[PDB]
């Protein structure tokens, strides 16, 4: 009996075992249906694809998101997809194994209650249990002080913890994601004569943001050198066989994390949202707070990203107080390492939901064990 | 539930 | 020659003439400037906006206030607001009229001096004078005993006061506020799908408070009751069209007054501290002092507080004495109304402060005439 | 013309009209002043209260007494208290009147001279006398042998007089008080968690002395009765609201009168120095003294006091002759009864000193006239 | 067999072995516990934290003080102290020793007797005894006559001494404290801006009051000089890195033992109460005291706090005779050095009480043996 | 072998060896116990002190004295003394030596029996021997006739002695002393404000009588000089540090010799006690009686005394004879020095009492030897 | 016990 | 000014 | 006016 | 021993 740690964020989707290093299913979570008509007879047909095969058919079909920011919009397409994983893409039987599950801090109450049902009723498994994905991150860096910042695709949070108790006064919420990022991208290249609106277009724009682009540590003499100079200006070409010439443009995007006026939305930036948070905590714990910084989310991988956030909070600090950002290499599975060790740890194995618990009161049990 | 669009 | 009577606490701003009974001006205090861009061109434009203008059109603005604890943070932005008042809302020459103006207990020395020289420099005005806003209750009840307790926004405080002689060792001053209730209420809607974050969604989350909320009796029973009949859930509608149903934010809202550990701030209670300050005083001035409590908050219009307090305080008092919790209706423009009284005295006509003493000593002379 | 007769003890102040049974004004003689700051305008204020109305609001003035052993300390408070007595309790002209005034037997020369001037020269006043607060005892009593004891508040003493003729060198007198007995209560109560310290609060611990309080006929059995048995054990409240319960301190008190080491003055008692007047006087009248002993103080009011004179002289005189002590009950008025006996007399009127007589000689006249 | 000196005072507890001259465990008596929610697991955690543990981890805990003017308020609180140091922090064996107690002169009789249960009942230790914070003094010295004053932190009190005789009747007490100047201190820094409200912000306004403070020769002057010039402004950083500017508020704090009516209690001054110490005493023994003012508590140190007390005497006493006061270097520790020589002591070995004796009588034997 | 000679009158005590010019031990008779309570425990601590160093320390014993009026009052003290003098102060075997004791003329016979028992029971002396202190007056001058006045301390009286024969029928006592005049003087200083009542008060009441007092010729006109002119007031201090200023009261003081009325006493007089013991004498030699008027007493040494028995007898005498009064000037140790004289001298050395004597008959052959 | 507020 | 954030 | 302190 | 009080 081996517990099986699952991990749905929205996009990608990971699981594993328990008690190991690295996952064995990495895919997205996309649902496609045709919209064209059939012709030939002979050939076996489906409805409807899921894993990566829907990925590899994206000039007929319609993909579709279930999750839009943490919250699930639409259940039919979740039972496919957690169908999907536990028959076909990794081999087990559901009945013999405890899981174990993830979600968002202040997600509301209807979003883990529903999950509760499917995992017992139409799934006859035993011992769940739901986490936090902050606390989990601390767990790969074996500490036991610090705050955190996770963001990936759905949200950006952050919630600092001192000597293993949390303050929840100071938790800090913004909804700029990552799919936000890509969408205000083919927004700004229409600027020289390239129009991608479809939703089978976008995958080729996620693309090119992953290959080359970078965050520069100033921005207004940028501005000016690659207006005068033809030096950073690069190409890429696309499965039709042409060209694309993109200059300008490579680090103008991710500079919206540090202004949202770009799209309008109106709020602080990523780094006075960690600034107010240390300030609304107390006194006497500030110390030990600038100098533990870990960061681990999975947009996090722009180069240049880490040099940048010590020289913004050097002009916040006073000028005596030191400051640190760690960042680990491998900070991309980070939320998936921390649910291994917590999963094999022997204090934990009295913190499992029975399925006689499920009997006596029903799925209201859940906020009263788990928090 | 209420200006979002996914609430 | 009549005097003029201004109060300016956070939030409402409130102003009339000498010898009335209520006042003529009363409009929040707000400066907004805009954000997007301008296109058509036939239009006239201003920069800013500053009364109940800048309230309807709150759709582009982005809204400021100046006051934050009953501390002046920004001085230019309040330097418009008196301007506003004796040109545009009311229409008097300055320099006709002596002025009056009301302070907090315990803010610094800087902030009731630097307000000396922009009713003499700028603003050619003589006669002014500094009052606190505790003494100024009693004379709308006409007593000359008892002990007071006003809110209001900015701070809650208290002072005992004994046959017209104040005692300086018993003030007791706690910053809980009300606009720290609006701000934890925001936070509690987002467990059923509700999410207000903008500086101009927070008006209609005021809006609510003031319209269904109530302060229970009790609180264990009432946590029992609503969580199995749903009997007291109301609904409610807002500028989108849209319906809004709430049930069990009702009465917890206002029950952070009671135990302040919910937002995280360690303190005592709005209770605690009111019996601390009698209990400091003298042995043989406590029973005038049970019989006489008054209450002049504007955050007392809450329905079921003045029940509450009778039977808080007989569980600390010895069980022989008799208590009293005197609430007149009109309890909100109450530090308004004994502004006007002092000023048309007869007596008070040798405590005002010449524009001749500011020439002899300077803005340090506040601190030895007025008290 | 009806003549004054006016008692002034250190504590109360007795006066009336000649010729009557019963005084018309007793107040204690106290002279408080506030220590707080004002704030109200409207009330009218005084700088100092005098009579009973300092004793109505004695939470914020400081108490303060002129005379402490008999000798007049502070002038300028005593012509306050005269003023008084002449105009506001009493009404009366002073210059239509004669007077009449009561001393202590030892005091200093200068006490009963500096006292003829304000008789005279500040107030117009005719025909004035001063006597000594023995002689006027017996009067009362109607006797004309005998030996005096009044002790009241200031002094203790006896003047043995014999057919009408004092024994000038007879006279005892000690400076055991009653204040000092309020002072050493408020020491031991501090044995159970007790604790009055200020000036205000000494007037609630002599109440207490005054109601419940005996003179035990025995000592020794009394320790070990109450150590054992909880039986005398009662209980007391206070203005505040509370419970007090005092037992074993009831008789404890009272006993320093016999055995004046517990406070530390080295002396002999209440009853040695009775013992020694009459062994110092003749051989051939002690058997008229032994049986008349009048006893007329203040201080006299214990319950048990006579009881325990009458078996403590009976171990010292010879074993055939015979005691008696006398007690009246209306022993606290006596001195002012005999003081109207001697006005109305028809002798006494060539004893008063006109107004000539002070300007033949001045304020050293007074050690001629009277005695 | 060597016996145990420990001394427990308000704030620090000190102890040691007998026959030395330093003690071995000097740390404050707090008892904390938390307040926030524990979330990691893996973590060992404890309920409550005593000795300096608890100091440094503040930024959680909710500190508490037992005693609190040298009365135990809490046994259950005090039972964990002294099972701390029997222990933890010094090591030994409780039943194999004697042990050694100090008090306060006045306070009530259950506070000496419960502490006698303690020691024999749940501790199996032999040969306790009781002794009182004044006499111990005078060992130190190695005089025999004088006149001690010690104050620390709870009470400040005097005890007159001649040739090895006590004079119980002049004892004098007064409740002004060490903790109320702490208290009054963080009250006058609101005035510039500065605002320090919580039980753990109070440690770090301790700890400027040690640093720079000072007591000066004259008053009126230095409210000139300091009004005029800035020459004795200073400045002092906090653990968040800012910086905190500290001018005329030196001085201004320890003048209230002078004049105590700022913070509103009616007393007389700790000079008047020694003058009047002495004034109560005899005639001839007089001389010999106004040579010996030994003087040795722990609120002593301020600097010119010796130049003082010579200057206010000499305004009281006569103009011929000679005054001197006696400051040794090391008089913070030297309620312990005492307690080190009279254990240590020959003729001392007739006056424990031993475990037959409280067989015998119970806890009412401590009044009779040790006084 | 060499006789000794012991003194013992009221008051101080003298003592020394045969054949002399001056003695050796000069010390008061006191005996003081302590009445405080002990403390310190290392000191070494005596019951009572006896010589000299009683004086010392007399701010917390009870002085005492044995005698009275020349009559043993209490033995127990008496033994003390005799012990202190044979020891510690002079330094002999009492076995080795005989001794020589003085009395009183009138005493009764009880006193000069008991100490016989004592000089042989219990101290093994032989040869004592008991004079009166008149005759030794004598030998001190070397003549044969005269009559001689002794006071001192005790008692004052006269023994007429003519050729060598005494007149037992014409021998005069009177009880009027040296210390009730001490006790007279302390009761005249309250008439300015001097209060001195204790045992330990009444020794520096004495010092100031034996500096500045003054026996006047006159007395009618000192009290009409000294009331107008301020001339003969002078001033003197105390071990406290004061200032006493004293006129009026330097002279009255010694009057009472001359009126024994102002005590209540009711006698002669200390001249007519003088003249009527000539008169009652014979007719013949009465003239060798007026000019032999020898004066030998303690209370003798007041300035202006011999002035004044000048002038008071020639009012007396007949206008004829001659009257002369003689004064040695060390006429304080003259009793000392006539009994230097017939201890050492050859025909009385069988005079003296052995110890076979009082095996004969005992204790009452006391009245048959001496006379 | 009374009016202090520790005793 | 210190510890607030509108001192 | 000396040792008694109201003298 | 009888009106003194020494006697
Ligand atoms: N090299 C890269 N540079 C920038 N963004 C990246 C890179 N690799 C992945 N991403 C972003 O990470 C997002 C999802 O990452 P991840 O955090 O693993 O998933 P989830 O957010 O579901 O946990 C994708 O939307 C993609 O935009
Ligand atoms: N009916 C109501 N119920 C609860 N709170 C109210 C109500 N009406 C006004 N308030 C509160 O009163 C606050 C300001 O009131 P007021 O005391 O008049 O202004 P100020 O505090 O500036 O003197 C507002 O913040 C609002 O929250
Ligand atoms: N019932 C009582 N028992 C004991 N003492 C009393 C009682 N009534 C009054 N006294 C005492 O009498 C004192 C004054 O009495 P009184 O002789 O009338 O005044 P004065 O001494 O001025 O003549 C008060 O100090 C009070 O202590
Ligand atoms: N340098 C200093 N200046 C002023 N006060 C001090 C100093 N050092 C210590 N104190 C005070 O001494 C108090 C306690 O001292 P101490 O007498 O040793 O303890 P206790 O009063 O328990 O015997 C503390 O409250 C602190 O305020
Ligand atoms: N200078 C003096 N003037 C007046 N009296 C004195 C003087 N010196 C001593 N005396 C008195 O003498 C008394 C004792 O003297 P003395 O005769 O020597 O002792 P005793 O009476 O025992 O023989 C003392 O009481 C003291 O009052």
């Amino acid at each position: 009996t081996t517990a099986l740690v699952c991990d749905n964020g929205s996009g990608l989707v990971k699981a594993g075992f328990a008690g190991d290093d690295a996952p064995r299913a990495v895919f997205p979570s996309i649902v496609g249906r045709p919209r064209h008509q059939g012709v030939m007879v002979g050939m076996g047909q489906k409805d409807s694809y899921v894993g990566d095969e829907a990925q590899s058919k994206r000039g007929i079909l319609t993909l579709k998101y279930p999750i839009e920011h943490g919250i699930i919009t639409n259940w039919d397409d979740m039972e496919k997809i957690w169908h999907h994983t536990f028959y076909n893409e990794l081999r087990v039987a559901p009945e013999e194994h405890p899981t174990l599950l993830t979600e968002a801090p202040l997600n509301p109450k209807a979003n883990r209650e529903k999950m509760t049902q499917i995992m017992f009723e139409t799934f006859n498994v035993p011992a769940m249990y739901v986490a936090i994905q902050a606390v989990l991150s601390l767990y790969a860096s074996g500490r036991t002080t610090g705050i955190v910042l996770d963001s990936g695709d759905g949200v950006t949070h952050n919630v600092p913890i001192y000597e293993g108790y949390a303050l929840p006064h100071a938790i800090m919420r913004l909804d700029l994601a990552g799919r936000d990022l890509t969408d205000y991208l083919m927004k700004i290249l229409t600027e020289r004569g390239y129009s991608f609106v479809t939703t089978a277009e976008r995958e080729i724009v996620r693309d090119i943001k992953e290959k080359l682009c970078y965050v520069a540590l100033d921005f207004e003499n940028e501005m000016a050198t690659a207006a005068s100079s033809s030096s950073l200006e690069k190409s890429y070409e696309l499965p039709d066989g042409q060209v694309i010439t993109i200059g300008n443009e490579r680090f103008r995007c991710p500079e919206t994390l540090f202004q949202p006026s770009f799209i309008g939305m109106e709020s602080a930036g990523i780094h006075e949202t960690t600034y107010n948070s240390i300030m609304k905590c107390d006194i006497d714990i500030r110390k030990d707070l600038y100098a533990n910084n870990v960061m681990s989310g999975g947009t996090t991988m722009y180069p240049g990203i880490a040099d940048r956030m010590q020289k913004e909070i050097t002009a916040l600090a006073p000028s005596t107080m030191k400051i640190k950002i760690i960042a680990p290499p491998e900070r991309k599975y980070s939320v998936w390492i921390g649910g291994s060790i917590l999963a094999s740890l022997s204090t934990f194995q009295q913190m499992w939901i029975t399925k006689q618990e499920y009997d006596e009161a029903g799925p209201s049990i859940v906020h009263r064990k788990c928090f | 539930x209420a200006t979002c669009p996914a609430w």
